[PDB]
RNA sequence: CCCGCCGCCUGGGGAGUACGGCCGCAAGGCUGAAACUUAAAGGAAUUGGCGGGGGAGCACUACAAGGGGUGGAGCGUGCGGUUU
RNA sequence: GAGCCCGGGCUCCGUGAGGGGGGAGAAGUCGUAACAAGGUAACCGUAGGGGAACCUACGGCUCGAUCACCUCCU
RNA sequence: UGGAGGUGAUUUAAAUGC
């Protein structure tokens, strides 16, 4: 017997089995209670605003070392501090203190922030409801306050 | 002809002061601070630095009071050809 | 290595066992 | 009271010197627990040798400070 | 190769740990996560290098045996350093 | 027959000095633990001891050691 | 020709290296 039970009425067991080894799949145990949704704040959401508490520049990984550019932004409902990697390339710059970002995240929600970076869970998108990407490129929109 | 590289931009001389492990010191800045610095890689690999040396350092462009880069270190007779052209002083030096 | 680990948490265990009972 | 104590380098092997602290009253000091104190505090190897601690690496100042702090004469201490 | 049942596993490390409960005189046992982090953890065999691994065989930049000598001095020379 | 209130008990949310560990950074220090019999084979459960890697006792196991010595088996 | 035990065992050869 390769196991399971065959046998007409004994599949309940077959049925509490899977259900039982379902739960070694990390994810699926995850989704099914929420902690996906309870942990890595946003509250599960797409995006969030936040202010921008200060610009804080970090160190690269193992084989690299290059400052990548680094916000500190308050969530604003969710309450928490999140630090978090800024694309593009003269960026900070645009970025006043105390200006909205909206932050989200970046490369699968696993936690894994991207090889060189350590700890960056998150991205920014934009700088006073308009972004980064459009501010790398000089004609498009340019920033206030 | 002796050459000896100086300190451009916001770079500043400054004497290591404590070794902190892995690549890291504390070191005593012309500007009357004290910055913890990294030795870079590709430096680790070229130079033996110690403690009391002198050394150019790059602060870093946030905390720039606090943090740098390591990027040069002199020698001895480089030292006191710094001296003699008074780009640091002996007080300085000894701390 | 299992000699360290299985005295390593021992010890953990005890003295953290200890500041719990304490 | 009255002890004094001298702490300065002493050659060792694998590192650059050790460091010697010597001037201890045996007879009322424990040199066995001192030195365990000590190897803690520099978390390096040392023995009792001797009326001597004898302890791996330059540690100084380490040790001095932690005399101190054990309740010993800060000016029965000298450093070389 | 088939047929019947039962236990257990579901990448690594965190951790066989925390908490909770149960058991145990005590020492402990049984049960048993998560946050976080990683592009590996691993297994077998192949080759090579290696071992204060074993056998066989040579060598004269080998060692023994042996003859001479360097290292002591003065000088010649090239260098390290210092000086310029 | 509601909301309301009062005294106590229990639980949960926002937040706090202090405290634990992880994956790391790999230029300081101590040692040589394992991986070659790693230079005292190694692991293993249990117990004590040591700053640390770890050592030792007792029992087990070979995922065990290198010839040698003795014994068996296609 | 290839496999399993039982016990002598050898201290004359030294820690580390990004």
């Amino acid at each position: 017997g390769k196991k399971a039970p065959n046998g007409e009425f004994a599949g309940r067991k077959l049925k509490l089995k899977r259900k039982k080894f379902r739960w070694s799949d990390i994810r699926y145990k995850r989704r099914v209670l929420r902690l996906k949704e309870k942990s890595d704040p946003l509250e599960g959401a797409p995006q969030a605003r936040g202010i921008v508490l200060e610009k804080i520049a970090v160190e690269a990984k193992q084989p690299n070392s290059g400052m990548r550019k680094a916000v500190r932004v308050q969530l604003i409902k969710n309450g928490k501090v999140v630090t978090a990697f800024c694309p593009g390339d003269g960026a900070i710059k645009f970025i006043d203190e105390h200006d909205e970002v909206i932050i989200e995240g970046i490369g699968g929600p696993k936690g894994g922030s991207m090889g060189d970076i350590p700890g960056i869970r998150y991205k920014v998108v934009k700088v006073n409801r308009v972004s980064l990407k459009e501010l790398v490129k000089g004609r498009k929109e340019k920033p206030r306050r | 002809v002796i050459r000896v590289p100086l300190p451009e931009g916001n770079q500043l001389f400054g004497v290591v002061e404590q070794a902190l492990g892995a690549g890291w010191m504390d070191v005593r800045c012309e500007d009357g601070k004290i910055r913890r610095c990294r030795i870079p890689g590709k430096l680790r690999r070229r130079v033996w630095i110690r403690v009391g040396d002198l050394v150019i350092v790059q602060p870093w462009p946030v905390q720039s009071d606090k943090r740098g880069d390591i990027v040069y270190r002199y020698t001895q007779t480089q030292v006191d050809w710094l001296l003699r052209k008074g780009k640091i002083t002996q007080e300085f030096l000894t701390g | 290595m299992r000699w360290k680990w299985i005295k390593k948490r021992i010890r953990r265990l005890k003295r953290q066992r200890k500041k719990e009972r304490g | 009271e009255e002890q004094k104590i001298k702490i300065y380098v002493t050659k060792r092997r694998f590192g650059k010197l050790m460091t010697i602290i010597e001037g201890f009253d045996t007879s009322v000091i424990d040199l066995k627990e001192l030195a365990k104190k000590l190897k803690d505090i520099c978390a390096c190897g040392g023995t009792v040798k001797d009326n001597t601690i004898e302890l791996q690496g330059d540690h100084r100042k380490k040790v001095a400070e932690e005399l101190v702090k054990m309740g010993f004469s800060r000016d029965s201490i000298e450093i070389r």
